[PDB]
């Protein structure tokens, strides 16, 4: 994935 | 609801626009995300891996890298930096 897609999982 | 960053974490967050002394965890993750992106600390090929050696973030988290997929461990690392 992209960094942001991984980060969004974390943020959610 | 709310958490209080210690001084060095608070400096990191304020460096990417944060205005407060206390935050929700989601706001903490939000500013931390801005930070990682602005400094391009993630691996261009394996974008879940953050390299934080030789950065303030690595001093705070006490690791030279970590995986974004390790959500609980990231909370552990942040909580070391909460009052
Ligand atoms: C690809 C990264 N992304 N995806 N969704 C959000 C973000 C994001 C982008 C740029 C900086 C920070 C974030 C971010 N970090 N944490 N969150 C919430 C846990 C976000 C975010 C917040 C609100 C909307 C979208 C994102």
């Amino acid at each position: 994935l992209t960094f942001a897609e991984y980060w969004a999982q974390l943020a959610s | 609801t709310l958490v209080r960053p210690k001084p060095l974490l608070l400096k990191l967050l304020k460096s990417v626009g944060a205005q407060k002394d206390t935050y929700t965890m989601k706001e903490v993750l939000f500013y931390l995300g801005q930070y990682i992106m602005t400094k391009r600390l993630y691996d261009a090929a394996q974008q879940h891996i953050v390299y934080c050696s030789n950065d303030l973030l690595g001093d705070l988290f006490g690791v030279p890298s970590f995986s974004v997929k390790e959500h609980r461990k990231i909370y552990t690392m942040i909580y070391r930096n909460l009052v």
